[PDB]
């Protein structure tokens, strides 16, 4: 079911593909919150940021009730930086090869 | 690259 809330064990879990991504030499974009010093007008166009530093304190606080939650952030990670930067960047770049990585490591705690 | 929003 899709319905049934996350365990403590399963937390310990998403810890691990969290720190997983952290990992990956493509999430160096995605590791704190967007600094508008590098990017001034960032907070003007994505009004619904996220980061990994965001979700690490959400999944140490047990923010999340539901896996669909924590996925939901996660894509969100990925489809702002596709809307704010253009195609040909290194950015967008991080983000498609983030997001395969997060998809296979997805498929891999469900089962 | 620097971080700039896309116009296409």
């Amino acid at each position: 079911s899709v319905l049934t809330p996350l365990t403590e064990k399963d937390y310990e879990g998403l810890k691990r593909v969290l720190r997983s991504l952290q990992a990956h030499k493509m999430a160096w974009p995605f590791l704190e919150p967007v600094d508008p010093n590098d990017a001034p007008d960032y907070y003007g166009v994505i009004k619904e940021p996220m980061d990994l530093a965001t979700m690490e304190e959400r999944v140490q606080r047990r923010y999340y009730e539901k896996l669909t939650e924590f996925v939901a952030d996660m894509t969100a990670i990925f489809d702002n930086c596709r809307y704010y930067n253009p195609s040909d960047s290194p950015f967008y770049q991080c983000a498609e090869v983030l997001e395969s990585f997060f998809v296979q490591k997805l498929k891999g705690f469900k089962a | 690259g620097a971080k700039r929003h896309r116009k296409v």
